[PDB]
């Protein structure tokens, strides 16, 4: 389904690379992922980064490689609580969503899509979303974040 | 956890219920924490308590409410410190939780019944005193030799204030001895009441660090016709407060309750307990007054005053209710409005606490008797306005100017 | 604001110093804080406090400490409650101050000998009940049930090998059963267990009670049932009615036990409250010959408290969570009890963390009288493997594993 | 002080948060004096808080000097210098210093103090042969671009 990896507590110890995202929130809406900068600008030597646009609001994410991957088209989505997001389970917590606007398109079946649902903002699976033929989205879900745990 | 959170179970008539927030330490289930709660705080069939009901407190994030039953059975009939060593003991201390706090309890009217209750309560208090129709002033002398405090409780007195209360830290020291003090207060009142006609009388502290002082000094109080005592119920115990009570009750003498101490475990919002349910259990201990400071968080201090005042309370969480509370005919507490206060407040106090409650205040331009009657014109003053209809929360400032062109003690506290 | 805070002033050999730790709302000094908590907890140029030192927190922002000198006169001569009033009453209400938590109490010679101090002490507690050279051990009997079979329970348990058995905190009365018989079935089963093994049994009766009356008819009996030992909640009681009890321990030869319930509704948070050690201190003065203060199997600060109530002098430590150098002019100790989370596997570090000044109560052994066995036996290894000059924190996995093999019940604990 | 390419997974002892205000060297020591102190991941949605808003925003791998400042965190970017523009240019920089460790003890630290145009780094020794016995940074790392070859 969607691919999952959780932020630990104690990770601080030594990450040999990290990678920053622009954050956006299911309160703050569609709008805001659209707002977002969506290239940022790698002059980097151990990491000196500039965006396109001024944000408020900055996720650091380590170099998991899905995260790493998607490069410009990067952001991070909040929402309060995972349940109503989540296609399945949940357990009550925050969640983090990284969408990249880039593909979007609904071309993966299984795929999971952020979408602006009549709530809010809901992750919806690529078929589901060919049956409504619904040919785009917000942004294409790579991984979910989960916080960290003692 | 299974075979404490039960989703599906209807509390008893005879339940005692409690409501408790907390935020579970990260990765630990609101469920699981709400079920330890439970057997933290009980056994851990009929000798555990259940959680019923969880739910996330809106608007804040890794927060949660939990509702927990316990059958009548675990506590001791007539024990506050039975039900707390039972209830808030150690629960506390749990280890997945990163904080918990206590918001409110149910106590059944099994269990109601099985206290004593205020010694008096309001409606007895007013026809001991024979004052009816406004709330109560006093103040506290700001500074002595025992009788030169005498003179000041004297003037304060005989100026018009219906009480005066001794500095909550004063017990006995080597520069004052309780049993002096307690003899020039008690020739003060007895000249201030000859004089004025009315019933006067002062907070004397009783509290102590035995039980038999604690007596020794009450005993005196009686002695020397004393209408009223004060003991400090948080730093001198639960054991010691309910004793004074019955003593009390016995002898005919108000008991004056003052919460020092209260902010070690209620003022922060995310740990401990709230003094709502202090003021329940001191009303089920005994007390006829309780200060619940001033507002001049609303809705919450105003949702306590009626659950100590009212005979039937019903669930309102805008006011942080959380449960319907039938107090069974007990007799409520008159609530002390105290600090931060002048003249300028009055009409908020007086629309905001009504009729049954005392006002406490803190010097005036002229001295003490200046002072209380300065208290004591703003105080009519804006009952009679309230009679007519007036809106004090706006013409407050109008009625205070008017009063001050009759009475030029209050036109000098209104001057500043 | 600088009538009060005065860097510098050096104190007196007679003043109580306090040591708090705050943080400031943004736009508040530190300095402009701490005269702060000085004012508010004090005031007559002789009756102010005054605020000495201020210095951050190493490794924090917005917090600080600030160290307060009270004069003599402030306090009531033997009188715990009226120290408490004094610097503890209003200080955590102050709205310049985000939190606030007291850290460290200086009681002064002078003031400390105004106190009765523990009814008998560590030395004496040991030559009452004879016993020498090790630590004690007990547990607290579950289920936590009729007076008889709980007496059984009890006489099993303390005929098994333990020195105390406890009553749950929890229960004093209750429909299921009566304190009275409680007491009449314990004392059997301890003047049984006596009566066979030749040594001294006790049991920590509770004599918590709602009223003080109670409370000494509670403890009256155990004394005509010749019970050596009492038990009673501090915190949730008060202080009057712990030194109430206290004063009738000494003058009538009962041990006093204090269990610390409800003290983390009070000094959990690391930033707000009273910090235990400052309780610890209070108590010792207020009375208590033994005291829970729970194992640690932070580190630093449970040393602290552990010299803090047994030691004649204390040098100050900030590492070890001393602030003020405290000599207690020979007042005698209270004895530490351990528990939470203990069973034999811990008996090792247990031994060498407290040494032999200590008591040990323990939790579920497979086969009651093969627990205290279990116990009794991992104890005895310990305390002669440290003699003979073992490390305890290293070789404690084979003391125990070769004590093991002497007694097939220490084997089947071991086993888990 | 280690000079550490941006490089993915080098050492394999985990993956988390860590922040610092950026500053330009042009920009001088009133920019560095004005940057947020105070980073705090937290919450659970472990979005960044800074006590103030900051206009550049970049993260230094939690390496172990990283990790160790905490508070004081600041990053400096510096432009180079080359007499021949054929000669190839020196990269660009970035200097991770904790403002906390302002005051200059450490002979062999080097420190960030102020060039007569932008900022310089000094030795600790040099510094207190100057007696500057401040500075407004103590770097903790060296910079070095991505490079894949």
């Amino acid at each position: 389904r969607i691919p999952v990896v959780r932020l630990k507590f104690g990770e601080v110890a030594e990450a040999t690379s990290v990678v920053v995202l622009p954050v956006c929130k299911a309160e703050e809406g569609e709008k805001k992922i659209l707002e977002a900068p969506m290239e940022i600008i790698a002059g980097g030597d151990f990491k000196v980064v500039e965006a396109e646009k001024g944000w408020k609001r900055w996720v650091v994410l380590p170099s998991w490689n899905p995260v790493a991957a998607i490069g410009k088209g990067g952001v991070a989505v909040s929402f309060r609580d995972d349940r109503k997001v989540l296609p399945w389970d949940g357990k009550e917590e925050p969640l983090l969503v990284v969408a990249d606007r880039v593909r979007n398109v609904v071309e993966a079946d299984d795929g999971y899509y952020l979408v602006v649902a009549e709530n809010g903002l809901k992750l919806e699976k690529g078929s589901d979303l060919k049956a409504r033929e619904v040919k785009e989205s917000l942004g294409m879900v790579v991984l979910v974040v989960r916080p960290p745990r003692e | 956890k299974l075979t404490y959170y039960t989703p599906d179970y209807t509390p008893k008539d005879t339940d005692l219920l409690a409501a408790f927030r907390f935020s579970p330490q990260p990765g630990v289930p609101a469920d699981e924490a709400g079920a330890a709660i439970a057997a933290e705080s009980s056994t851990g069939d009929r000798y555990k308590g259940k959680c019923y009901h969880i739910e996330p407190v809106q608007g804040e994030e890794n927060s949660y409410f939990a509702f927990i039953a316990y059958p009548l059975d675990l506590f001791e009939e007539g024990s506050v410190t039975n039900i707390l060593t039972s209830i808030v003991g150690n629960v506390f201390g749990f280890k997945a939780i990163r904080s918990l706090r206590l918001e409110d309890i149910r106590f059944p009217v099994a269990l109601v019944k099985t206290f004593q209750g205020p010694p008096h309560g309001i409606q007895v208090e007013r026809d001991l005193l024979n004052k009816y129709g406004r709330p109560m002033l006093g103040c506290t002398i700001k500074p002595l030799s025992a009788k030169n405090y005498g003179r000041a409780v004297y003037e304060c007195l005989r100026g018009g204030l219906d009480f005066t209360k001794d500095d909550e830290n004063i017990n006995s020291q080597p520069f004052q001895r309780w049993r002096d003090r307690f003899l020039f207060v008690a020739d003060a009142i007895h000249k201030s009441q000859a004089e004025t006609g009315e019933i006067k009388g002062h907070y004397l502290n009783v509290t102590a660090p035995t039980c038999e002082e604690m007596m020794k000094r009450a005993e005196f109080a009686k002695e020397l016709g004393m209408p009223i005592i004060m003991h400090d119920f948080l730093t001198a115990g639960f054991t010691a407060n309910t004793t004074l009570a019955k003593w009390c009750r016995d002898n005919g003498v108000l008991l004056h309750i003052h919460r020092a101490m209260h902010a070690v475990i209620d003022r922060q919002r995310n740990h401990g307990i709230h003094f709502r349910v202090l003021a329940k259990c001191l009303r089920l201990s005994g007390g006829d007054h309780l200060h619940s400071g001033t507002v001049v968080d609303k809705a919450s201090t105003l949702g306590f005053v009626d659950l100590m005042r009212e005979d039937h309370i019903e669930a309102d969480r805008s006011r942080g209710v959380f449960f319907t509370q039938d107090w069974a005919s007990m007799p409520g507490v008159l609530p002390v409005a105290s600090g931060g206060i002048h003249v300028w407040h009055m009409p908020a106090l007086v629309e905001i606490f009504g009729d049954d409650s005392v006002l406490q205040f803190g010097g005036h331009p002229w001295g003490n008797a200046p002072g209380a009657t300065a208290n004591r014109v703003a105080l009519e003053a804006c009952v009679q306005a309230r009679n007519e209809g007036r809106d004090l929360y706006r013409e407050g400032g109008d009625i205070l100017r008017e009063a001050g062109k009759w009475s030029p003690e209050l036109a000098a506290a209104l001057d500043l």
